[PDB]
RNA sequence: GAAACUGCGAAUGGCUCAUUAAAUCAGUUAUCGUUUAUUUGAUAGUUUACAUGGUAUAACUGUGGUAAUUCUAGA
């Protein structure tokens, strides 16, 4: 190609969006934004294929141009705006606030939250560095740069960002015993507690995570997101609480509730 | 272009179509079940072979294997639901003991014959293809329709059928009109 | 400006300024001939509109208002017996000035007066005072729809209480003087239309008193 | 305006309840409870089975097969009794077959 | 008799409407045209007919029942604002815009691409030349 | 609101497999070895002003050339 691509085939789209393979030939290409293309949910999919509020792309555009959707407290009018992990989506006219959190299956789940919970979000500290004029700043996972961070904040820590003012309220250090959320790999969407962090200089660090059921799994550090201390998450969790459950029991409880 | 839509063949030609004993076997199956052609027999045989090969592969696995337990249980549930496998025989070994006749009886044609709605298997076929038979509240015109245990008690003449309480067909009212005239 | 949007474009969606909407807006409910929910009633106007608004509006304030008043509005006699608490709740929620919930509340307030007109007279002064505060509050936050809801509700109350208000229209005018004399041209303009309906309905004898009083007042905006 | 008419009927109906006496509020719910298809006559506990005055009246006809009873009822919508005629005001009838 | 049952009802104040799936039982009848379904739905939900849209109706094999999708806008103006133009034309609320076939418009576009400016100067130039 | 100037796009998409045998490509690395429109977040009291020019032109008015073109000359 002689330049950046602008089209996305449905088969090539991220699997977790759950798009019909025969509905059309192309899928919404997320525009540039806070989150990466493969780890983002465009607003069109959320409003049409998840909430079912709109029946087609044009109706989604009509909703957006009416300025009823807010992302992180800001109005967005792009159909393919890349909303992502820990993103707050507010619909005032319908009066709901949603937090984009993966389910156990590995898919963004429609999780409704209260207003007081919608007032803040969490961000994994991807980078800390001194800017121009000797002003420290922190870059989070969603591309937010916050100046004058607390000196104790380091990489791999989590910062509680208030949406209205965009300032850090609290933070969590990355240490053993902390509650973590998996954001990648086939363990995507699971929740557990840190046990040990294995370090390899010049390589990818590995973290051992133990679930509430005592099952243990190892994951690369890049896919780990600290969300609080054990038993005290700073955000409301989706149904299932990030516990992976086998297939036989899946049959079992589906029958039981049925 | 749009993504492909998958397709598959539902029947396979036999290893040796020319065995005299075989030819007599399809003669029996077609004659007793009123099958139009040999392709129906081959289709049922192919489905049965797939089922029993899966059962054999599951048996080869060690007992208590999660894959074995899950998949064998699913297969037994499906076979019980369609009715080929009786309730008291819920083990993978008896699945290997199934026969083509078991599936053939569950065909809507044969069931219609047994229930007494038709005087011949061919009469059952013509009744089904002419939209006179309804399972539950819905009309089925396909002789190859497989009946479930729950569906078995709901087979009846369709509401729209002249035999099911609707007005007489075209021939009857035509004859009545000419007689009146 | 001076060449107003006389020639409309082919665009289906067009931007309109608040002043543009206000200039085009006019307070006269009767000219609107669209089918109204309250026209068809089984128990009461209030109940007929109350169920409908539950279907359309999902605002938090309205939902809270509905739950408090749901049990006491099932029947017209129940509304009459519990009229005091119903009016207090309606006034309480309107004062919050939540635009998401104003439309169902303002409509129900008019329909409330429709059910028990002569009984609403004891509520009349508070109802008008609540609207005046709302319309004054509406100036701070731009929403033309809020003005349309408020004044139509005022117009509706006049229509249902047309007989009683006409007898003492000078009192009704006295309440609306801040609106009629308000600095904004449109707020005075809208109020004038609402009060105009009462005037055209007046007996000549009652009118002569009203015209004398206003001329006495005439002796800002 | 028919709403005024309902108000008049409601007003007269309200005056009746005041003669019948919280109490007014509950009784208001009860009268319309026929519209809402739910049980609204909770009187089982207060009932007195033991003191029931029982009687058996012999009849000539054989194998009395069914009985139908007619009860005039005040209608809340129009506040008039269901009696066919003025002579039948508050007269209870029972019909029997054999 | 004909019965209309509404299922999977959703309230979309974003678009200011109510969505649902309409199931229509019509024994002894071929089917129900969109007009009667619209007037019955309008009566049931107490709205103006112009505010009711219905489409996508399929009668199952064997007849006797149909399934489609139905929309009820909160008022007529919003229906005009959001409803697709073609559905408006179906209901007669809007008039079909008459336009030339795509090939004619494309050919005209190309011919106008060839000319530069208003083109009157070329007209007078060729008039004087000939 | 035609025309024209201005801004953006036209480097996406669609088609074909000619060349290509550690080349392409698959998996897996690196940029402490570099560019990056756009989106998103930060970020600039230190630079006649009740606001400067044609150092200028299109569209447009008008005069024309060529057999001919999405050609264009002078004013
Ligand atoms: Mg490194
Ligand atoms: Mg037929
Ligand atoms: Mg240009
Ligand atoms: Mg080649
Ligand atoms: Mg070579
Ligand atoms: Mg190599
Ligand atoms: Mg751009
Ligand atoms: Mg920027
Ligand atoms: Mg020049």
């Amino acid at each position: 190609a002689r330049g950046p691509k602008k089209h996305l085939k449905r088969l090539a789209a991220p699997h977790h969006w759950l798009l019909d393979k025969l509905s059309g030939c192309y899928a919404p290409r997320p525009s540039a934004g806070p989150h990466k293309l493969r780890e983002s949910l465009p607003l069109i999919v959320f409003l049409r294929n998840r909430l079912k509020y709109a029946l087609n792309g044009r109706e989604v555009k009509a909703i957006l141009m009416q300025r009823h959707v807010k992302v992180d407290g800001k109005v967005r009018t792009d159909t393919t705006y890349p909303a992502g992990f820990m993103d707050v989506i507010t619909l005032d006219a319908t009066n709901e606030n949603f937090r984009l959190v993966y389910d156990v299956k590995g898919r963004f789940a429609v999780h409704r939250i209260t207003d007081e919970e919608a007032s803040y979000k969490l961000g994994k500290v991807k980078k800390v560095q001194l800017g121009k004029k000797g002003v420290p700043y922190v870059v989070t996972h969603d591309g937010r740069t916050i100046r004058y961070p607390d000196p104790n904040i380091k990489v791999n820590d989590t910062v509680k960002i208030d949406l209205a003012s965009g300032k850090i309220t609290d933070f969590i250090k990355f240490d053993a015993g902390k509650l973590v959320y998996v954001t990648g790999g086939r363990n995507l969407g699971r929740i557990g507690t840190i046990v040990h962090k294995e370090r390899h200089d010049g390589g990818f660090d590995l973290v051992h995570i133990k679930d509430s059921l005592d099952n243990t799994f190892v994951t690369r550090l890049n896919n780990v997101f600290v969300i609080g201390e054990q038993g005290k998450p700073y955000i409301s969790l989706p149904k299932g609480k990030g516990i992976k459950l086998s297939i036989a029991e899946e049959r079992d409880r589906r029958r039981a509730q049925q | 272009p749009r993504a492909p839509r998958t397709y598959s063949k539902t029947y396979s030609t036999p290893k040796r179509p020319y065995e005299s004993s075989r030819l007599d076997a399809e003669l029996k199956l077609a004659g007793e079940f009123g099958l139009k052609n040999k392709k129906e027999i081959y289709r049922i045989s192919f489905q049965l072979s797939k089922i029993r090969r899966a059962a054999r592969d599951l048996l080869t696995r060690d007992e208590k294997d999660p894959k074995r337990l899950f998949e064998g249980n699913a297969l037994i549930r499906r076979l019980v639901r369609v009715g080929v496998l009786s309730e008291d025989k819920k083990k993978l070994d008896y699945v290997l003991a199934l026969k083509v006749e078991d599936f053939l009886e569950r065909r809507l044609q044969t069931q219609v014959y047994k229930l007494g709605l038709a005087k011949s298997v061919h009469h059952a076929r013509v009744l089904i293809t002419q939209r006179h038979i309804a399972v539950g509240k819905q009309i089925v015109n396909i002789p190859s329709f497989m009946v479930r245990l729950d569906s078995e008690k709901h087979i009846d003449f369709a509401p729209t059928s002249p035999f099911g309480g609707a007005r007489p067909g075209r021939v009857a009212r035509r004859n009545a009109a000419r007689k009146a005239e | 400006a001076k060449q107003r949007q006389t020639t409309k474009s082919s665009k289906r969606y067009r931007y309109s300024s608040f002043k543009a909407r206000i200039d085009d807006l006019k307070i006269e409910p009767a000219r609107n001939l669209e089918k109204r929910v309250h026209d068809y009633v089984e128990s009461s106007h209030f109940l007929a509109s109350f169920d409908q608004w539950k279907e359309i509006n999902l605002s938090a304030k309205f939902t809270e208002f509905a739950a408090e008043i749901e049990h006491d509005v099932q029947t017209l006699p129940q509304i009459l017996y519990h009229d005091k608490k119903i009016f207090n709740s309606l006034v309480s929620f309107i004062n919050f000035h939540d635009e998401f919930s104003l439309q169902p509340l303002l409509d129900l307030l008019a329909q409330f007066c429709h059910d028990l007109g002569p009984d609403f007279l004891k509520f009349y002064e508070e109802a008008i005072k609540t609207l005046i505060n709302l319309l004054d509050a509406a100036i701070e936050f731009e929403s033309s729809n809020v003005f349309e809801w408020g004044f139509n509700c005022l117009a509706y109350i006049f229509k249902y209480l047309s007989k009683f208000l006409v007898k003492k229209l000078v009192l009704t005018c006295d309440l609306l003087i801040p609106l009629l004399s308000h600095s904004k041209e449109y707020l005075s303009r809208f109020s004038a239309e609402a009060l105009s309906f009462l005037v055209r309905k007046c007996p000549v004898s009652n009118l002569r008193e009203f015209v004398r009083s206003v001329f006495e007042k005439l002796e800002t905006n | 305006n028919p709403a005024d008419k309902r108000r008049r009927l409601a007003k007269q109906y309200l005056e009746n309840l005041k003669s019948e006496a919280d109490i007014i509020a509950s009784r208001l719910k009860e009268d319309v409870a026929e519209q809402q298809g739910r049980v609204f006559r909770y009187f089982g506990d207060k009932l007195l089975i033991s003191e029931a005055k029982q009687s058996f009246t012999r009849v000539g006809e054989n194998n009395l097969t069914c009985i139908s009873c007619f009860q005039p009822v005040l209608n809340k919508y129009t506040f008039e009794e269901s009696s066919n005629g003025d002579k039948n005001k508050g007269r209870l009838f029972a019909y029997t077959v054999s | 008799a004909v019965t209309i049952r509404t299922r999977k009802v959703i309230s979309n104040p974003l678009l200011a409407r109510k969505q649902f799936v309409v199931d229509v039982l019509h024994p002894n009848r071929a089917n129900v045209s969109k007009d009667e379904l619209r007037e019955k739905l309008a009566e049931v939900y107490k709205a103006e007919k112009d505010a009711v849209s219905v489409f996508g109706f399929r009668t199952q094999f064997g007849g006797g029942k149909s399934v489609g999708f139905g929309l009820v806008y909160n008022s007529v103006a919003e229906a005009k604002k959001f409803e697709p133009t073609y559905r408006l034309v179906r209901y007669g609320l809007a008039e079909k815009v008459e336009k030339a076939s795509r090939q004619q418009r494309k050919q005209k576009k190309n011919r106008d691409k060839k000319i530069f400016g208003t083109g009157k100067r070329l007209a007078k130039k060729v008039a004087r030349r000939n």
